[PDB]
């Protein structure tokens, strides 16, 4: 798996590959690892698919009940609910989740939650088996307050390299754009990103 | 795998006199080959003219001492400020220790004081609560270095009276508090030389009818 | 290949002489004079540095050799045979003594080891 | 064990503590850890004590024979190469961890050797259980172009850090100074900061205290004449 | 029973004449990966205490929340919450020490080594240690992990016993701490150049220094070092 | 299971003024079972004395080995081996079995016949030499012996005083060890006379 | 450890050694392996020292509550079964106990029950428990008779512990003797094995192998 | 195998050895003689692992018989015991060690003395007045310590041996099917056919 | 414990049970009765793990005695055996199972027939003419298969039982110290004091 | 460890960090992992220091004896000798070696020899624990026929990132330049490369 979330001027963009493997067999080559817990709060999932789906579903339930009572939750609140589940059940979970969301007050925010259940607010985050190969590239190429087109290129180029080297990653590059304008899904196929 | 136990080193020594009792212990606290502290008190005044030390794993040691001090406090509440006698304290500590029979306090406990006739008393416990009144007891790391020396110099073991040649034993004459403290100091000086976990400082608590007194002595810091 | 000479090249003649030993002694007789004198507080060994050519640096050719810090050797006869014996004598002082007892061998025992090596070349194949 | 090596202006110095241990028990309180490979090539050893002693004597023996064979004074690189190839062959089973230092016609040298056969070059080095305490001192006070007097001070201070802070090290400080164009000076018990205080009591027994069953003369002499 | 995932390395500290100093680098490692470079591992409690934490970071964040919650709870029905009945270092430590030992006794530890540094009401210096086993101890110098092996020896050269504390100034103490942090950066493979330092003085109060860097490093001698033995070029 | 503590036993050696002393218990056992009360652990080759603790078969084997080697030494050297030389021989012999060692704790004691200097030495099972001035200890009650020796010992003791010190060091150490005791022997060694004394002790 | 107890004409003899070891290290030579449950009942300690001390002291408390409620001395059968039923609840948890519950009542006479941490409960005439039990059994079996005198029976129990104390490395220190009668137990002193061995050797002529 | 005892009296050595041979579940034989005559005045009993016991005993026997022929002379019990010890001491560091414990009972014709040597599989030799291997000593030594005298007759030794066997038959869980008893004295080796 | 046998003859059931109790290295007792009377005409012998055996047997005894008092009626051997089986079948899936094997010998007063039931620790019940537990059957069943007849007298049954015990005493390695024999018939339960 | 070798127009450059660790303790912070087997044939060492030193020393011996008989060896020949040792003794070795050399005929050449003992001729090679983090960066930034200054910058930037993320790597960045002109050693200190 290769997943990342990047903040930029207008908000935040989540990016992910689509490969799910059982050993060396690709069980699903068109997986959707970008999942929605609220209207403008999404997450990237890595680790146990069963665990991360179970967690995400519980979070979506919590934020839905939150919204009914207290109105729209912050991205920080969503990250806290993820953390609470991951931290308290650390012995029985294998989940690496990146939380990304757009407020109007706070704008684009990114939180990463690694295995332990800790929380780290970052300008951008990378995770999954394929992320190891692009720590150098992402650190050198990331800038704050990029444009939408620049951020899409940054994520596309980053995940392209992660896919190139990581056998556990592959397929299409999915992306979800979170801004004041709304929610935009993007997809990029092998013939496009491999030649980069 | 998580290991809930550890070894904080240290060595303690309890000696019962005729009308007094001493409980001594070094002040060094260690893990593996590192020194945590050169002065970390290990022998404690628990009230009612009782002194205590729980040597071994310091976290269990501190927990037990804390719980016993608490037991002394509640003994006063429940029984009209009655003085907890050393024999009663000993039986109480057995139950505290045996209470965790299947997840023991990893310590070797010694208490000292005076019995109800005013004579010197020392009690020795194993980790799970078996105990016994004793005249002389070293505990901890350098216990094997100290006890044989005490058998020889306190109880006069293997010592016979010159001229008789093995026929008459050396008589068991009573030792003064000054004489005991000399043997305690020499025991720890010798233990410091030959045991790496022993050193830094020696703290002795002396119990008499007048109360509890403290004495401190330097030990080699290497 | 293989050393197929597994038999003795030194043998008793009818008269009881060991020819090759006698002939070796004859080669020693032709060799340059060397001597040794023992004093009460020391020993001296000496020999002539017979230079084969004046262009040759006779300092590089050591006829007198240190075997141990307290033992020295000099010879008469064939120089190359001496040189290899010194090498063996130095090594045997370590392997069969110093590495066992942690000290250098006494003169008589090192001599005994050198003698043994020379005896074996008189009987071996 | 705490052992260090420090380079300086015209040579190199090595130092060591003097405590040898059997688990938590101190076997020898004044152990000699500075070993001689050759007159001007010395080394200090940590780990398995028999292996360090044995491997230095073996290489020291072969170095001597090599020196006689070549009519040249032995080099540190030769000791280094012979040690590492021997230790590598035995794949770490010979538990010798050494700091090798010395002077030769090439100059002054300082190397460390690990049990598996790996070697390192440096201006300052430390080995043993007190190596971290010693290296802390070395990293705090080391500089380029140290004098002989500064290097001895630094080396012994690094050993002291091990003596006081490491339980595996103690007692005294041994030092050996190897300067170029000079005899190496072995300074046994250079520092003595751990003398035992006088005991409170004498434990000399009265004669006849011990009970005896039998007495006899042992014959240590040879078989006698007549 | 767990295993630590995201970890923090050495915390080092020492007493001086008027107070205590404590320091810790800003790194959150993920095994050999130096993952997070902006992690604050010194957490102040009030204006008189700083808790330095090493080990598992997720447990550190949990402990951080307990201390934040402790301050809130202390203020409840407490008119003297900012005066006589404010939180002392000794109260904060004993609370943590209780939790740590309870958690180890349930075979579910907080995978940390903690140093509580502060100054008491009467001006006394407070410096005490506690870890995942609930083991506690106090000393003029305290350090966790690699700090115990490398920092303590250096800090003990300044304050070797109790009697050296009044003789040690804040400038000398801070100098020793900063040097120790440099030594750890040279020699600890799980350390970073960036660190935080906190001083708690009985007169000048709590001084918290962020974004410090290891400086005055010696590397020039590396150019002369060639090969691993025989190599000259 | 542990070869060095199957049979049990102890040896201690001390230096005095112009004299050395070496002593040992007499027990041989099979773990808990006492088998022999006459198993002496001290041997001598000329004027050099050797104590050996540990696995009893190896104690016996090494004694036979050093008798063998010191006999050949004497024939070739035309003189009895010295303590300093013998110590190196013991070390060499143990290390040649580096990866299959004799499970023993040897102790050398003796006086150099030429210099008159008292000498003692100890070894680990693998040959590492411990050359202490004061005393050497070995066996299943070595900790106890270290404690006794460290407190009881003082330098330059006369032969008859040294006897009392080493005897009390051995006896009281053995009484705190289950696998040591069942009798004891003490050798008092001077430059040209040696006295051997059997001690009376508890037999449990 | 070596502990024994046997029934005879005059009641019960109980005899134990005094040594306590942690591996090869002799922790104590002055350990009490006879628990005085009450003035009429005795128990021996082998295996776990704490387990035997704690639960036999507890047994005394149960026996006291029995005779308060029932206004009658508890039987040795009932007393032993309280202990065996208790340890049987803990079976598997790791209790280590090997004991003889000894007593002398009207209805039963002199009675000995061997009780075990495996839940075993055996009535018998002669029992030996501990690392040196086999040595004590030999002396007992060859010299035991029902019509022994109180003096001779006491000596037999003493001599049997001495036999074990000599041979068994984990037994020794001193011998504690007890004589159990219907009116209660009677303590017959602490006997140092060191002094006892030489005394017995000379007077009896035994242990000729040992030099004295 | 199981139980082997030995006792040295005034003028002879008596060896008692069990007759049972068990192979797991069943007792295959109840009349097995666990001993070999090494020389006219030297007998060796043995117990240990199956196969190794007899293989070792016969190997020793052959070697002593070879020595007897070569020199036309009987080795002393001490000499034989030292030879046996060395073989076992050699064996313990081998690829597959002999798992064999032995007692060597011999009468020294030179010194006119009986001698009993106990040697275990490690090569641990001891000269004793009485000895055993395995658990046999645990039951019997207390009786031997009590009753034994160095000036005992052969008949008294046999009576003390009967008492030892009776204690074994009472307290041992295993049925060793009694013992074969042999006496070694100045006249040689003979078997007590009724015991 | 070790060996327990059972044989159902014409008009009675005979149970033979060993007397030995061995706790490790020593035989602590040689007169142990490994049986309990459940009711006047029903006897149960038992063998298995220490403590569990007697605890189980006495628990069953108490329950059958309780039933006898409540109903003033003796349960049939079949009914008792079914109750015992269920307890063992319940036990095998417990936290700590009873490790106990039993034989239940009873005389049914209604049917005027002897009955022998064999139940192992798993709750495996079988009604048999003759039975055993552990290794006892391996030695004895070939003899019982050969000699047994359903019309045997009690005296003939005892003779066949002696032959079984003799074969056990010959070929078993363990000394089980003989057997206590008890007979269950119309008149109740009695012990054969000489065997 | 972070090591690499890069071919360029004028020849080849070897690069390496200087950190050697025993667990988390830095046993040597100024290690020289660039080692010489012949005048213009060098190698980068990763894995067991004992193994890679032993191998390198044997190779140096083989190439010295080769030169005495047959003249200067090719870089391919040197790589073959490395391979032969690593492949035949694969069960007892933990060595990852990059071989780099300069001929006049062949110019700059780079061969990598991973754990197995296989050989791979490449335009550039990266290896060691720190190499994982710069696969993306190096693939995106490498060009063939770079200049000396460009190649030095490429290696400096690459190893800078490897050092930044890999705790097992650190210290100084050592480099060795192999061209027709000769052999040039370069060193770059933390204050220089960290700010990149
Ligand atoms: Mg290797
Ligand atoms: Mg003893
Ligand atoms: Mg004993
Ligand atoms: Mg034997
Ligand atoms: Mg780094």
């Amino acid at each position: 798996t290769s997943i990342m979330a990047v903040t930029f001027k207008d908000g935040v963009i989540l990016g992910a590959d689509s490969r799910t493997t059982t050993g060396a067999y690709i069980a699903n080559r068109v997986t959707d690892k970008l999942t929605r817990v609220h209207d403008k709060i999404w997450c990237c999932r890595s680790g146990s698919a069963a665990d991360t789906q179970a967690i995400a579903d519980i979070v979506q339930y919590h934020l839905e009940l939150y919204t009914s009572q207290y109105g729209t939750p912050s991205t920080e609140t969503a990250a806290s609910v993820f953390k609470e589940l991951c931290y308290e059940n650390k012995d029985n979970l294998t989940a690496g989740i990146i939380v990304a969301g757009y407020d109007d007050k706070n704008k684009g925010e990114v939180y990463t939650i690694p295995l332990g259940g800790s929380v780290h607010k970052l300008p951008y985050a990378i995770a999954g088996s394929g992320s190891t190969f692009i720590y150098g590239y992402c650190d050198k190429n990331f800038r704050e307050n990029m444009s939408k087109e620049e951020t899409v290129d940054f994520i596309k180029h980053s995940l392209s390299q992660a896919i190139k080297w990581d056998g556990s990653s592959g397929g299409v590059i999915r992306m979800v754009v979170l801004t004041a304008a709304g929610v935009e899904r993007l997809i990029f196929y092998p013939d496009e990103y491999e030649q980069l | 795998q998580f290991n809930p136990y550890g070894d904080n080193g240290g060595t303690i020594l309890g000696i019962a006199g005729e009308d007094f009792a001493v409980l001594a212990g070094d002040t060094r606290n260690i893990t593996d080959y590192s020194i945590n502290s050169r002065y970390e008190p290990k022998v404690f005044d628990c009230g009612d003219n009782i002194v205590m030390s729980a040597n071994g794993f310091a976290a269990d040691g501190d927990a037990l001492v804390k719980r016993f001090k608490n037991s002394v406090k509640w003994y006063h509440f429940d029984h009209n400020d009655k003085k907890l006698s050393i024999n009663s304290a000993a039986r109480n500590i057995q139950h505290l220790l045996y209470g965790k029979r299947f997840f023991p306090y990893y310590v070797h406990t010694i208490i000292a004081g005076l019995d109800e006739d005013g004579k010197g008393a020392v009690y020795s416990f194993d980790p799970v609560g078996s105990y016994e009144r004793e005249q002389c007891r070293a505990g901890g790391a350098a216990a094997s270095l100290i006890m044989p020396f005490l058998d020889n110099q306190v109880n006069f073991k293997n010592q016979y009276e010159p001229g008789t040649n093995g026929k008459v034993k050396k008589p068991l004459k009573y030792l003064s508090v000054e004489e005991v403290i000399k043997l305690v100091r020499d025991s720890f000086t010798s233990a410091t030389e030959r045991h790496i976990q022993v050193g830094d400082g020696l703290e002795i608590l002396i119990v008499t009818k007048d109360g509890v007194r403290k004495e401190f002595y330097e030990l080699k810091r290497d | 290949m293989t050393d197929r000479y597994s038999f003795s090249l030194t043998t008793f003649s009818p008269s009881g002489k060991l020819g090759q030993i006698d002939y070796a002694l004859t080669a020693v007789k032709q060799g340059v004079t060397s001597l040794g004198i023992k004093a009460t507080n020391g020993v001296v060994i000496a020999t002539e540095k017979k230079s084969s050519s004046p262009l040759a640096m006779s300092e590089t050719l050591s006829k007198v050799s240190l075997l141990t810090p307290d033992i020295g050797a000099v010879y008469s006869g064939m120089g190359p045979d001496y040189r290899v014996l010194v090498d063996k004598s130095r090594k045997v002082a370590h392997t069969s003594y110093k590495r066992i007892y942690g000290e250098y061998p006494p003169t008589k025992l090192l001599v005994s080891e050198v003698a043994k090596i020379m005896q074996e070349a008189t009987q071996s194949g | 064990t705490t052992i260090v090596g420090v380079k300086f202006n015209n040579g190199v110095v090595i130092a060591a503590d003097t405590r040898s241990t059997q688990g938590p028990i101190v076997a020898d309180k004044n152990c000699a850890k500075l070993h001689r490979i050759s007159p001007k090539i010395w080394c200090a050893g940590a780990g398995t004590a028999a292996d360090t002693e044995a491997v230095t004597q073996l290489i020291g023996s072969n170095i001597e024979l090599h020196s006689l064979y070549t009519s040249r004074e032995p080099r540190v690189v030769s000791a280094l190469q012979m040690l590492k190839q021997h230790l590598f062959k035995y794949q770490g089973h010979i538990g010798a961890y050494l700091i090798v230092a010395g002077v030769d016609p090439t100059g002054s040298h300082l190397f460390s050797i690990h049990a598996h056969g790996s070697t390192d070059v440096g201006y300052y080095l430390s080995l043993g259980s007190g190596s971290l305490a010693a290296m802390a001192v070395l990293e705090s006070h080391w500089k380029q172009d140290l004098t002989k007097e500064e290097a001895i001070k630094l080396a012994s201070d690094a050993i002291q850090a091990g003596i006081w802070n490491d339980l595996g090290s103690g007692s005294n400080v041994d030092v050996c100074v190897m300067e170029i164009g000079k005899d190496a000076e072995y300074l046994r018990n250079y520092l003595t900061p751990n003398v035992r205080e006088e005991k409170q009591k004498s434990y000399k027994f009265p004669r006849g205290t011990t009970a005896v069953l039998k007495e006899s003369i042992v014959n240590i002499c040879d078989i006698q004449e007549e | 029973t767990q295993q630590p995932i995201v970890t923090g390395t050495s915390v080092i500290s020492m007493k001086y004449d008027n107070g205590v100093i404590i320091a810790a680098d800003n790194l959150g490692s993920y095994g050999s990966l130096l993952r997070f470079n902006g992690v604050e591992r010194l957490i102040p409690v009030g204006d008189n205490t700083v808790v330095g934490i090493s080990g598992d970071i997720s447990d550190m964040q949990h402990i951080e929340r307990l201390l934040k919650d402790l301050v809130t709870e202390n203020a409840y029905d407490n008119p003297l919450a900012d005066a006589e009945e404010a939180l002392e270092p000794s109260y904060i430590f004993e609370y943590l020490a209780t939790v740590m030992y309870q958690r180890r006794s349930k075979m579910n530890p907080l995978w940390n080594a903690i140093i509580v540094a502060g100054v008491q009401s009467n001006g006394d210096q407070f410096l005490r240690y506690v870890n995942l086993l609930g083991v506690t101890y106090s000393s003029p110098t305290l350090a966790t992990g690699f700090g115990a092996h490398m920092a303590n020896p250096l800090l003990r050269k300044v304050v070797d016993r109790e009697s050296d504390i009044p003789k040690t100034t804040v400038q000398v103490a801070e100098e020793a701490i900063v040097n120790a942090m440099r030594v750890l950066y040279y020699r600890d493979a799980r350390s970073s150049r960036n660190f935080s330092l906190a001083i708690i003085d009985k007169n000048t109060g709590l001084t918290f220094k962020k974004n410090l860097q290891v400086e005055n490093m010696k590397w020039d001698f590396a150019k002369d070092i060639k090969g691993y033995g025989t190599q000259k070029i | 299971s542990d070869p060095s503590s199957i049979n049990g036993g102890i040896v201690v050696a001390m230096t005095g003024k112009d004299c050395v002393a070496i002593a040992c218990d007499l027990r041989l056992g099979s773990q808990s079972l006492g088998v022999s009360n006459k198993f002496e652990k001290i041997f001598h080759y000329g004027h050099v004395f050797l104590g050996i603790t540990g696995l009893a078969t190896d104690v016996t084997t090494l004694n036979e080995m050093f008798r063998y080697k010191t006999n050949l030494y004497k024939l070739k050297e035309e003189r009895a081996i010295e303590p300093e030389t013998f110590t190196q021989l013991v070390s060499s012999s143990l290390y040649e079995r580096r990866f299959g060692p004799y499970f023993v704790g040897p102790v050398v004691a003796g006086i150099n016949s030429k210099s008159g200097k008292p000498f003692i030495a100890g070894f680990d099972l693998i040959g590492c030499i411990d050359e202490a001035k004061d005393f050497i200890v070995s066996g299943t009650a070595s900790d106890q012996l270290f404690g006794m020796c460290e407190s009881l010992y003082e330098p330059n003791l006369e032969p008859e005083d040294l006897f009392e010190t080493i005897s009390q060091a051995l006896l009281n150490a053995a009484d705190r060890d289950a696998l040591s005791g069942w009798g004891a022997v003490v050798y008092i060694i001077k430059k040209d006379e040696v006295v051997k004394r059997y001690l009376k002790m508890r037999q449990d | 450890t070596t502990t024994l107890a046997f029934r005879f004409q005059g009641g019960i003899i109980v005899a134990v050694d005094s040594r306590a070891t942690a591996g090869n290290w002799v922790a104590s030579q002055t350990v009490k392996k006879v628990i005085e449950i009450n003035p009429f009942l005795l128990g021996t300690t082998a295996g776990g020292a704490a387990d035997c001390q704690f639960w036999e002291t507890w047994l005394g408390s149960q026996c006291r509550l029995h005779e308060l409620r029932e206004k009658e001395r508890i039987s040795v059968a009932a007393a032993s079964k309280i202990l065996s039923n208790l340890v049987y609840q803990y079976k598997g948890a790791g209790l280590s106990m090997g004991t003889m519950i000894c007593g002398y009542t009207r209805k039963e006479g002199p009675t000995i029950y061997y009780v075990d941490s495996d839940g075993t409960r055996l009535k018998g005439d002669i029992f030996c428990v501990g690392s040196g039990q086999t040595f004590a059994y030999g002396v007992l079996d060859s010299n035991y008779k029902w019509d022994l005198s109180v003096e001779d029976a006491l000596y037999l129990g003493k001599r049997s512990i001495l036999a074990a104390a000599h041979r068994d490395a984990y037994s020794g220190g001193s011998v504690n003797l007890y004589h159990v009668t219907e009116d209660g137990w009677i303590y017959h002193g602490n006997h140092d094995v060191g002094e006892l061995f030489w005394k017995v050797k000379e007077e009896e002529g035994s242990f000729n192998n040992v030099i004295g | 195998m199981d139980i082997i005892l030995g006792i040295r009296v005034q003028d002879s050595v008596i060896l008692a050895s069990s007759k049972a041979v068990t192979r797991g579940i069943s007792v295959l034989k109840d009349s097995d003689d666990k001993t070999r005559q090494l020389s006219p005045h030297t007998l060796m009993s043995f117990a240990g692992e199956a196969g190794d016991t007899v293989q070792f005993a016969e190997y020793i026997q052959a070697n002593i018989q070879l020595y007897s022929i070569r020199e036309d002379y009987e080795l002393s019990p001490q000499a034989v015991s030292s030879f046996v010890r060395q073989e076992l001491a050699k064996s313990i560091r081998s690829r597959r060690p002999y798992q064999v414990n032995v007692l060597i009972g011999g009468y020294d014709k030179k010194k006119n003395k009986p001698e009993l040597y106990q040697i275990d599989y490690l090569g641990t030799k001891v000269e004793l007045p009485y000895g055993a291997h395995g658990y046999s000593g645990f039951y019997t030594f207390s009786l031997l310590d009590h009753h034994y005298r160095p000036d005992m007759t052969t008949e008294e030794g046999l009576d003390l041996l009967k008492l030892c066997v009776q204690e074994l038959e009472k307290r041992m869980p295993m049925d060793f099917k009694g013992v074969i008893v042999k006496i070694v004295d100045k006249d040689g080796i003979r078997q007590v056919d009724d015991f």
